[PDB]
């Protein structure tokens, strides 16, 4: 089991929930906030959520990800 | 197989 902390995204209305040591790089682009994950198996994903649908206490965690 | 893609009208 992870001891890190996880993180909620709406991707397309869907919830979705990455660890923040999966997390690689998180890019605002304003009201968009896009986001690259190491899933595994040598391949990754990404997302992109809104200002509004993410909740201020993650959505800090994100700026401590920013890249 | 892994590997998303979004798609926002920015």
């Amino acid at each position: 089991g992870s001891h890190m902390a996880t993180v909620k995204f709406k991707y397309k209305g869907e919830e979705k929930q990455v660890d923040i040591s999966k997390i690689l790089s998180v890019g605002r682009y304003g009201k968009l906030i896009h986001f690259l994950y190491d899933l595994g198996g040598g391949k990754a994903g990404m997302g992109m959520v809104s200002e509004k649908d993410a909740p201020k206490e993650l959505l800090q965690m994100l700026e401590k990800q920013k890249k | 197989g892994e590997g998303e893609e979004e798609g926002e009208e920015y």
